[PDB]
C-alpha cells in the first residue's frame, strides 16, 4: 500500500512539496511519475538510498526509517501542473502505485484586471460566448446554475513573447435572454470586475 | 530506455464485441504489466504478463474477461472480451525489470483509448466555431482573445489545436483539460470543449494574419458498417477559421 493525497495548489515560483508513504519496510526502489491529463505516466526521477537527489528543479527525498518519499519542485511553473504518482518496489520486482497527487501551480497575476467580455457572434453558430478573463488566481469559477448555460473552469494561458500570463473562463449558451452581465452570477467574482456595455 | 509501442491508438467498439490490443517492445525486458486508467482517475493494475503461461491477475480481473498472451519477452496482447461500456478506459502497457542495459524502472506506452458504446449510431463529429475577440477587450487591454468551441461530439476522442498563418502555435493557447458533458445527468451526453488563443491587439488587427481552430476527431473506421443518411463519422478534422480585421 502506497498512499498519496489529492488536490494541491502551490504559488508560482514557490516549492511544490509532494510526499508519499509505504507500508513495506523491505522496499528497495522508489519512483516519481508525472502524468498530464491526456498523456501516459512519465518517469521524472528515481531514488534508491536515503538522502536527497537533485535533477534540475526536482529533488527526491527518501527516509526509509520514516517510510516516506518526497518530491520537491523548486521554482515551480504553471507548466508543472499535472498528476504526480509515487511508485514503490518491494523486496521483489512488483511496483505498487499510489493514487497520485494533482498539482496546480497558479500563476502570479501582478496587475489583476477582472472583466467579462462578449465575443463577436459566429455566423455559423447559434451561441453567444462570454469571456471572464484577467482575474487573479484566487478567484474560483463556480459551475453553472442554469441548465442550458455552459461554463468551463478557469484556464491559464502564457503569452511567452510578452512574458504575460492570464486566467480565463468561457461561458456560452444559445438562449435568447442570455447576457454576459449575469453569465457568472453563480460565482464569487471581484467587485471591481469590468462590465463593458 | 525501452521503446513501448501499443496498438491500436484508440477505437470505438460496439457492446458485446471483443478487441485485441497489443504491446511490443524494441528490446528484451523481463517484467511486463497491463494497466487500466480513466482520464482523471488513478492507475489500476490489471495483471502482470508472464511469458509462455497465464498472466497473474489482480483482484477483480479474471482471465475469461481479459485474456493475456505473452509469447516472448518483447510482445504481449490483451483482449477485452464481451465488452461493456463499463470497460471503457485507457489501457496502458508497462515494461520494466532486468534488460541488457540493466534493471530499468517501469516505463509506460502511449496507451489505447477504448470507447465502448451501446450503439455506434451515437458517434458524432464535433461542430467547431471560432468567436472573434471582443472590441472592449482590445481597447481596454491591447490584447485580443479568440475562443473556439467544439460541441456535440461523441465520444470524447478530440484533439484541439490552434494554427496561425499555417503554423501550429502553443503560446497564448489554453484548452480545457477535459471535455464537459452537455447534459451531465444523461449517460449518452455529447461533449463540448472550449479553448482560447490570445494575441496582441496589433497582431489580431492585421488582416493578413490567418487564425484557424483545428479539431482532430477520431471516429469509426472503414470496416465499421454505417447505414445512415448522415455522413459517416469517420476520423476527420473539423475546423473554423477567421482572418484579422481593422
Amino acid at each position: 500500500v502506497e498512499q498519496n493525497s489529492g488536490p494541491l495548489s502551490v504559488p508560482e515560483g514557490a516549492i511544490a512539496s509532494l510526499n508519499c508513504t509505504y507500508s513495506d519496510r523491505g522496499s528497495q526502489s522508489f519512483f516519481w511519475y508525472r502524468q498530464y491529463s491526456g498523456k501516459s505516466p512519465e518517469l521524472i526521477m528515481f531514488i534508491y538510498s536515503n538522502g536527497d537527489k537533485e535533477d534540475g528543479r526536482f529533488t527526491a527525498q527518501l527516509n526509509k526509517a520514516s517510510q516516506y518519499v518526497s518530491l520537491l519542485i523548486r521554482d515551480s511553473q504553471p507548466s508543472d501542473s499535472a498528476t504526480y504518482l509515487c511508485a514503490v518496489r518491494d523486496a521483489g520486482n512488483m511496483l505498487t502505485f499510489g493514487g497520485g497527487t494533482r498539482l496546480m501551480v497558479k500563476p502570479n497575476i501582478q496587475n489583476p484586471d477582472p472583466a467579462v467580455y462578449q465575443l463577436r457572434d459566429s455566423k455559423s453558430s447559434d451561441k453567444s460566448v462570454c469571456l471572464f478573463t484577467d482575474f487573479d488566481s484566487q478567484t474560483n469559477v463556480s459551475q453553472s446554475k442554469d441548465s442550458d448555460v455552459y461554463i468551463t473552469d478557469k484556464c491559464v494561458l502564457d503569452m511567452r513573447s510578452m512574458d504575460f500570463k492570464s486566467n480565463s473562463a468561457v461561458a456560452w449558451s444559445n438562449k435568447s435572454d442570455f447576457a454576459c452581465a449575469n453569465a457568472f452570477n453563480n460565482s464569487i467574482i471581484p467587485e471591481d470586475t469590468f462590465f463593458p456595455s | 530506455s525501452a521503446v513501448i509501442s501499443q496498438k491500436p491508438s484508440r477505437d470505438i467498439c460496439q457492446r458485446g464485441t471483443s478487441l485485441t490490443i497489443q504491446c511490443q517492445v524494441d528490446s528484451q525486458v523481463t517484467m511486463m504489466f497491463w494497466y487500466r486508467q480513466q482520464p482523471g482517475q488513478s492507475l489500476t493494475l490489471i495483471a502482470t504478463a508472464n511469458q509462455g503461461s497465464e498472466a497473474t491477475y489482480e483482484s477483480g480481473f479474471v482471465i475469461d474477461k481479459f485474456p493475456i498472451s505473452r509469447p516472448n519477452l518483447t510482445f504481449s496482447t490483451l483482449t477485452v472480451s464481451n465488452m461493456s461500456p463499463e470497460d471503457s478506459s485507457i489501457y496502458l502497457c508497462s515494461v520494466g525489470g532486468d534488460s541488457l542495459i540493466g534493471n530499468q524502472p517501469q516505463h509506460f506506452g502511449d496507451g489505447t483509448r477504448l470507447s465502448i458504446l451501446e450503439d455506434l449510431k451515437n458517434v458524432f463529429p464535433p461542430e467547431v466555431a471560432v468567436f472573434e475577440p471582443s472590441e472592449a477587450e482590445i481597447s481596454h487591454t491591447q490584447k485580443a482573445t479568440l475562443v473556439c468551441l467544439a460541441t456535440g461530439f461523441y465520444p470524447d476522442h478530440v484533439e484541439l489545436s490552434w494554427w496561425v498563418n499555417g503554423k501550429e502555435v502553443h503560446s497564448g493557447v489554453c484548452t480545457d483539460p477535459q471535455p464537459l458533458k452537455e447534459q451531465p445527468a444523461l449517460n449518452d451526453s455529447r461533449y463540448a470543449l472550449s479553448s482560447r488563443l490570445r494575441v496582441s491587439a496589433t497582431f489580431w488587427q492585421n488582416p493578413r494574419n490567418h487564425f484557424r481552430c483545428q479539431v482532430q476527431f477520431y471516429g469509426l473506421s472503414e470496416n465499421d458498417e454505417w447505414t445512415q443518411d448522415r455522413a459517416k463519422p469517420v476520423t476527420q478534422i473539423v475546423s473554423a477559421e477567421a482572418w484579422g480585421r481593422a
